[PDB]
């Protein structure tokens, strides 16, 4: 169980990445069951003759 | 205190040198306990190494 030291979660170098900083990114993504989504989520405007989900 | 004196053979004798550039080369004199401690205490282990920094 090797570990370091969390960096931030701004950090975009070569620093090694912690479990901890990891789940920090994602928890602000959205996951595939049950998302929350907030704002202005934007989606492409399918045809009108589309029939699927 | 450091090489002695006298028409006497040049046996060895384990020098403290610090870590670095005289540890190069030496091919017959030995290192001293304190001098590898130093070194290995700055060192990683293979397993559970706690990286810093």
């Amino acid at each position: 169980a090797t570990a370091n030291v969390s960096p931030s979660t701004a950090d975009n170098t070569l620093a090694l990445a912690t479990t901890a900083y990891v789940k920090a990114n994602l928890a602000d993504y959205a996951t595939l069951v049950s998302p929350i989504l907030t704002g202005d989520p934007r989606a492409v405007t399918t045809s009108v003759t589309d029939n699927d989900t | 205190d450091l090489n002695g004196a006298g028409l006497v053979a040049s046996t060895p004798t384990p020098q403290n040198d610090a870590y670095g550039l005289v540890w190069a080369g030496d091919t017959f004199y030995p290192p001293t306990r304190k001098s590898v401690y130093d070194k290995i205490e700055t060192l990683a282990t293979k397993s559970g190494a706690v990286l810093t920094g």
